[PDB]
């Protein structure tokens, strides 16, 4: 499991692309789910 | 422990056979450690030899503008790698590739011998000796 | 014939569409209103602005600065009217940047820009821009350094189009044509854009034909807080960066902060330390190298407070 | 290296075709809202 | 296509126009404001930073 | 490794050994292969500990500086905003 | 014999002299209380200080910094008592600087300092200092890296003496002896100092045997303003610099500004933005190159406000 | 400088001269020594003017930045101090 | 003057003392404070930055 | 007059020494004469 | 003015003697301007020759460490002066002094020819040609 | 260059004499206030 995920997330030719895409997915969810409004406001 | 240590010391001092058994084991290990070092040195020597061989396959630029640009890139690549102690082999290869492209290798060697760190110079020095074609 | 044109136009108006605005603004709410990228600076800065009128608008500004790639001095003057806007600013080294916008029609605007540098011949440039703003779309064409002196069209040309598909969805297009020298073939690039806009949140995307993708999301977190996230992907090697940030609108100050996947952290605090004076503090921290750039600046607008009898001229074509 | 004259003519045609394909899309977008209206009215 | 003599003359117009814009653009803006502003400022105050 | 070579150390004595030699004999008790292999693991283990502490220290610094650089200006701006709200509310 | 010693001591006490203080402090009122030299910095800085007690004094401090020659992190701890003071601070790179001062007698103090750097063997050092404070004079002897391992005295030794001549005039002496290596001859340098002190103004001078002269003047300009001027001359080439500056003591802030003959301008503003929080802004402008260094920092002392029942221990030998 | 060499330009005509040549003749009226010496002074005078303006501009920048860097923090600090004095005086 | 063997031993004392001060000086100061402060702080609070 | 003063003040081996000494003389006079107290306070 | 200009133009066009008087004055001035340039060039040439002569009197270091230190100082001095257009003669002299101390002048010339600005190179090139002792 | 042994002895004597001259001044300063007192009492 971890071997198939860590390699594709930090030691691959597209590691920088995956990290940017995943971070965007989290950020949008954090905002859209209303948690951000409940924490930052 | 002290009773065993006293007996062990007493046996080693007064029993020659006990020393002989221990000495034989130590001497046997001494051979293995030296042999291991030689095997490690040969493998390192093989890596140096491999690195010089790899440079021949990629080839070198022929035009003066490409030679200068390639030389600067190899110097820049070697210097960039020279800061990392894990890239001393790769840094030396870039310096070796550049040295082979520079028109006056002897002058560049004096620059490397003073500007490049000794651990990289040691590998590069063997590269020069291995590549008998270097002028 | 007008018979079909009138019927077509009438059916169009009944759709309730609206002008989506310039293509370059589809990410404004994130990239300019929330992210610090456009406000970050380093060193010391001081802007002394004098307003002489509001209708027509006329103000003169002296900027003193001491920092990374900041010119020691910059004199700028601008004049505005509901039909035109002219601005020019010159550095201590004589680099002159200018703008001249004129409304030939309320729906058609011509924008002219120049950048004359004495030191460098390459720097000198001229940009002509034409904009049309229909009831539901915007079209634009630009000509940067257009020349036919060599007997063939040369320079850079850009065409932009953005169309409102529904009251919330906007789709657009951008096209570039280039020919740096008549001896070499023309290069063309196309970019597709789109946006979905609502009161609480806005989503935008910008796709280059080269493969690069820029996407952003903006959401309001109440009356005083709003935040957005911006993502950039490049496939020139594969590289990508995602920036998350938020903006707070207090009474006497606005605080912006953001962090991105490359480990950079930056914040900007603008504070009204006085009625005519506004302070700005900017700090950018690179966590991978542990280095920080500090910026402190000030803005002073003496003229505006002493002339309240005339209100700002409308629709100045900035 | 410098391009040959026939290759330049190939590039000039290619570039023109790309911009023509763009303007074809712009015309589609201008007509797109009426198409989207029909879909909401198909059901 | 284009005559060589014509290209020299056309290029000369750009050279002259470049210099004029370099020197004349900012004073032109200041002139437009000074004569059309409401009210009209003093010549000294016209470029005073904050007085 | 010859019986005649090892036989050269035919005689030994407890008193002849020097204090340094007697202390060195204590280290001789441990098999050289094990002690050499234990020392190797010790270096690898000690390096990992130093790497973990450097990473843990570097992470804590990042969080501390991030909270300060963002929390300090915000706390001042937010605090000052509350004062204006209080003074306006007192009217 | 005590007969003369008592009569001599009695005649001495009736002269009304007073202890002039350490030689290194004869210019404190200018070089530290008015000039910005000791407060200037660049980049971002944050000091988080926790006070655990006031008698005995004990506080722990974490400093975060990102700027020119500022270590990313520094942990410092100190303990103090009316008879002793111990402090140590360590950088992220392990450089440890320490101090240990002990009062063997109220008039005699021993100061020990160390500077241990793992990276550089040259950096490691040790400084032993002995001070005596008579009723009208102060004497001091220092030994930096004192060693006799080579069979001869080596290192750096310094002796300082300052004597009050009258209730206002103080005259002093300083002597240095050095021997970096037993193979080379010892080097000795002497410095003469003096000061005239009054309530409104203070004048000081420091003359090196090498020919360099450092002179300063300090004058109070009221209860909230004081200013001073400092001059330095060197004859190593002939070079000299004169610095003029003033300090303002407002209720919630202290503003310092200075300019010198080399065209540098600098100012420091320390402002109590909150009861436990103090801000610092520093800017240094070089008018000959038009470059500026901006420094922003903060200090937080959470512990002190919550323990008012014990007052600070007296005469801690800082 | 020989009468025979200068005599080669025996004949001339007003119509033969080209517009550029007729315009160039206007410059020929001024003695070359004077015009060459006037141009030299013009360069030296123009350089001095540019040096004076650069120095005057550089001095004004120094005074402007000095007054701002010192006057701005002081004016804010001094102003805030007066408020505390006013609020304390109102007690 | 000085015996060569003595110089080796004396130098060794500095080497050991240097290491001890490097590691032991700060914990010593923290120990003095923790046991002699009035009041005595919590072990967790002893190095908390502001809590 | 000026020739004998300007040379010794800006284009001499000790020009930097003279400028520092003169500036100090002015600064002290400005403070001691009471003008500084009347202007800066 | 126009009446005089018309008469002047009329006289120049129709009176050959008027042209001859003017042409003689112009030709006489043309000689002086060319002669002045040659005098200026010789004075500049003398300064270059003087600069090379001055370097011989100060002498050059003999030890390798002093030669390298002196070379670096001369390169640093030449580069520091090279930024000021008024020190091109002094900068070239430092580059000339360094070039005379460097062990492989030909390689250093290629560096200067590419890294040093042409106005300084022109003076330095004449210095090399004037100093026939340069290898 | 490295110094000769006789030059070192010359330097060692010189250095000692300098510090001895300093201590002689310190003794004068310690006695200086009584001297200054006499001057005010001479008139
Ligand atoms: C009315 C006064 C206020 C408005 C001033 C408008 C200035 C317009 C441009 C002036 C000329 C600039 C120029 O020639 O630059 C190239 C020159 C370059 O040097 P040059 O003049 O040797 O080269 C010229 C080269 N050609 C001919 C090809 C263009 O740069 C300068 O002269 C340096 C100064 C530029 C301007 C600095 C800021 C403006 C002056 C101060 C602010 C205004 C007064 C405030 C009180
Ligand atoms: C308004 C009048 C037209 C422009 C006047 C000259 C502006 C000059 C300038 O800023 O840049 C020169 C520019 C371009 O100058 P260019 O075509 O001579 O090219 C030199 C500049 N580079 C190398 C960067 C391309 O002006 C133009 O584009 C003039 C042609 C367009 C006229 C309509
Ligand atoms: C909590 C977990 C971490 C506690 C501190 C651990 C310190 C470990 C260490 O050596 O850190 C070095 C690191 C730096 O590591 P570095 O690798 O950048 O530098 C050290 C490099 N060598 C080892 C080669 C000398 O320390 C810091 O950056 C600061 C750590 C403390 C942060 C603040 C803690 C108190 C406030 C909360
Ligand atoms: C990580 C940031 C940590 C900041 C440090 C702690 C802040 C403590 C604030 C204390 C306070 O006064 O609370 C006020 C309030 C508490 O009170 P309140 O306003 O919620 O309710 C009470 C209101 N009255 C008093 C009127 C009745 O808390 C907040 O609103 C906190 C909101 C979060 C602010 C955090 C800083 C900005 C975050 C920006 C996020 C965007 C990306 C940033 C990237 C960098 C950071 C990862
Ligand atoms: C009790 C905990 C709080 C007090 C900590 C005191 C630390 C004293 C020194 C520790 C060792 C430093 C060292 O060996 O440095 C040389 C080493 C050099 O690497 P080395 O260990 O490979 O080399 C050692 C070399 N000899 C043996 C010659 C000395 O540096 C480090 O280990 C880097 C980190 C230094 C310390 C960083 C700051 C202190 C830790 C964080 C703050 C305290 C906790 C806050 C919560
Ligand atoms: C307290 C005990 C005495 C000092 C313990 C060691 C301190 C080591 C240190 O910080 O620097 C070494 C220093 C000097 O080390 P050193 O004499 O070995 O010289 C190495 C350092 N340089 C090259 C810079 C001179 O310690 C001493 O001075 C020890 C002798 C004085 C003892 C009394
Ligand atoms: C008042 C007297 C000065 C009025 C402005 C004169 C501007 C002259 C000039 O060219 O300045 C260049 C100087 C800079 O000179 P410089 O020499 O640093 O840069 C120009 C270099 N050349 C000529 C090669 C391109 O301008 C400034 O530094 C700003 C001048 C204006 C300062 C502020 C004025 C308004 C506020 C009071
Ligand atoms: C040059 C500096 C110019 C600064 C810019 C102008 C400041 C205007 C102040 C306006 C104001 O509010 O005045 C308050 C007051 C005016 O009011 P007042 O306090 O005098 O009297 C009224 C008092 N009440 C209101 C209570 C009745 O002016 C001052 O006190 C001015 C003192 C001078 C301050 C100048 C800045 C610091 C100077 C430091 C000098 C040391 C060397 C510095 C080197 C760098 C500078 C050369
Ligand atoms: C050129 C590229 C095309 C895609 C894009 O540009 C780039 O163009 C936009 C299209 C958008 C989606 C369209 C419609 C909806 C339905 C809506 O439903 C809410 C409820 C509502 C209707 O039922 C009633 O209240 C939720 C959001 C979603 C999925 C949009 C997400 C963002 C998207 C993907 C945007 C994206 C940036
Ligand atoms: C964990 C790491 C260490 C600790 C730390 O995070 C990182 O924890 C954060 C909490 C912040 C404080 C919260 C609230 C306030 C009140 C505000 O208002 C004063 C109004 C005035 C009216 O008279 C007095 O009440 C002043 C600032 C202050 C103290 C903040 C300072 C920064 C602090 C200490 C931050 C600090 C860097
Ligand atoms: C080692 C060097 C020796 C000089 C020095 O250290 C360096 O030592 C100090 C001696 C000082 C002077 C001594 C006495 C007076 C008389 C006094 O008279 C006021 C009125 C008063 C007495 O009549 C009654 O109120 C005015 C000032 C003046 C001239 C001093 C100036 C500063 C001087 C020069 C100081 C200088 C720094
Ligand atoms: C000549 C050059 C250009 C102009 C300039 O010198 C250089 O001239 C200086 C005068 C300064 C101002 C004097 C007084 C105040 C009031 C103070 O207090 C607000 C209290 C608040 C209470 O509600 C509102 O009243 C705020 C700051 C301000 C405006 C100064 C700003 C900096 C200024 C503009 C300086 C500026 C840089
Ligand atoms: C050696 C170098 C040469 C320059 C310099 O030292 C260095 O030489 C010093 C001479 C000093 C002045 C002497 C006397 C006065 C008169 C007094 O006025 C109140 C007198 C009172 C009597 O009742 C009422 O008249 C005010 C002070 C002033 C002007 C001194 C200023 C500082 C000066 C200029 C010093 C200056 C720095």
């Amino acid at each position: 499991p971890i071997t198939g995920a860590y390699n594709a997330l930090f030691v691959s030719e597209n590691a920088s692309i995956v990290r940017s895409v995943v971070a965007f997915g989290l950020a949008v969810t954090f905002l859209a789910s209303g948690w951000a409004e409940a924490i930052l406001s | 422990v002290l009773a065993y240590a006293a007996y062990f010391d007493y046996q080693r001092r007064h029993n020659a056979e006990f020393r002989r058994q221990l000495r034989r084991n130590e001497r046997r290990q001494a051979r293995a450690e030296k042999d291991l070092a030689e095997a490690s040195a040969k493998a390192q020597r093989q890596r140096i030899k491999q690195a010089v061989d790899e440079a021949k396959e990629e080839g070198f630029p022929t035009s003066a503008e490409d030679k200068e640009a390639f030389f600067l890139e190899q110097v820049q690549a070697g210097e960039m790698m020279s800061a990392d102690p894990s890239k001393h082999l790769e840094a030396a290869l870039c310096f070796y590739k550049a040295l082979k492209v520079y028109p006056t290798p002897g002058d560049l060697i004096n620059i490397y011998d003073k500007t490049v760190s000794k651990p990289i110079l040691d590998i590069l020095a063997e590269m020069i000796a291995y590549d008998s074609s270097l002028r | 014939l007008s018979d079909l044109y009138d019927a077509f136009q009438e059916r169009r108006q009944k759709l309730g569409l609206s002008n989506p605005g310039l293509v370059e603004n589809i990410a404004k709410e994130v990239q300019r209103d929330v992210l610090t990228t456009n406000l970050m600076f380093s060193g010391l800065r001081a802007d002394l602005t004098k307003a002489f009128s509001l209708n027509p608008l006329f103000q003169v500004s002296h900027q003193f600065a001491m920092g990374e790639r900041l010119s020691p001095y910059t004199f700028a003057a601008l004049y505005g009217t509901s039909k035109m806007f002219a601005q020019g600013n010159i550095d201590d080294q004589g680099n002159l940047s200018t703008t001249f916008n004129y409304r030939w029609t309320p729906s058609f605007t011509t924008k002219t820009r120049f950048q004359i540098t004495p030191g460098a011949t390459g720097q000198d440039m001229a940009q002509f821009e034409h904009e049309y703003s229909g009831a539901d779309f915007t079209a634009t064409i630009k000509a940067l350094n257009p020349s036919f002196l060599e007997g063939g069209l040369t320079g850079i040309f850009v065409g932009q189009y953005l169309q409102s598909i529904t009251p919330k969805l906007s789709l657009g297009l951008e096209a570039v044509w280039q020919r740096a020298g008549l001896t070499q073939g023309p290069d063309t690039a196309i970019s597709y854009v789109g946006r979905y806009k609502t009161e609480n949140w806005i989503a935008s995307a910008q796709l280059q034909a080269q493969g690069a993708l820029n996407a952003s999301y903006w959401q309001r977190l109440g009356e005083k807080v709003q935040a957005g996230v911006d993502m950039t992907l490049s496939v020139n090697t594969k590289e990508g960066i995602t920036t998350f940030g938020a903006k707070y609108d207090f009474r006497m100050s606005t605080f912006r902060a953001q962090i991105d996947t490359k480990g950079k952290l930056s914040c900007v605090l603008e504070k009204r330390v006085a009625a005519p004076v506004m302070m700005t503090f900017a700090a950018d921290v690179d966590h991978f190298t542990q280095q920080a750039k500090v910026g402190v600046g000030i803005s002073i607008e003496a003229g505006g407070e002493e002339l309240q009898d005339q209100q700002p001229a409308p629709n100045i074509p900035f | 290296p410098q391009p040959s004259p026939e290759e330049l003519r190939a590039a000039e045609a290619e570039a023109a075709s790309t911009i023509q394909r763009a303007i074809a899309t712009a015309a589609v977008l201008y007509l797109a809202p009426f198409i989207v209206d029909a879909v909401y009215k198909m059901f | 296509l284009g005559a060589d003599s014509k290209q020299e003359r056309i290029s000369k117009l750009i050279e002259i126009s470049r210099v004029v814009i370099h020197y004349g653009y900012l004073p032109m803006i200041l002139y437009l404001g000074y004569t059309r502003s409401e009210p009209k400022p003093s010549i000294i105050r016209l470029l005073s930073p904050l007085s | 490794d010859t019986d005649s070579e090892i036989s050269t150390e035919s005689n030994f004595d407890p008193s002849e050994e020097t204090l340094a030699d007697r202390l060195h004999a204590l280290r001789d008790m441990v098999p050289p292969a094990y002690r050499g292999w234990i020392y190797h693991k010790y270096e690898q283990t000690t390096s990992a500990v130093r790497k973990a502490l450097s990473f843990a220290g570097r992470a804590a610094w990042t969080v501390s500086v991030t909270a300060l650089l963002v929390g300090v200006p915000f706390s001042l701006a937010y605090g000052e905003d509350q004062q204006y709200a209080a003074m306006e509310q007192e009217q």
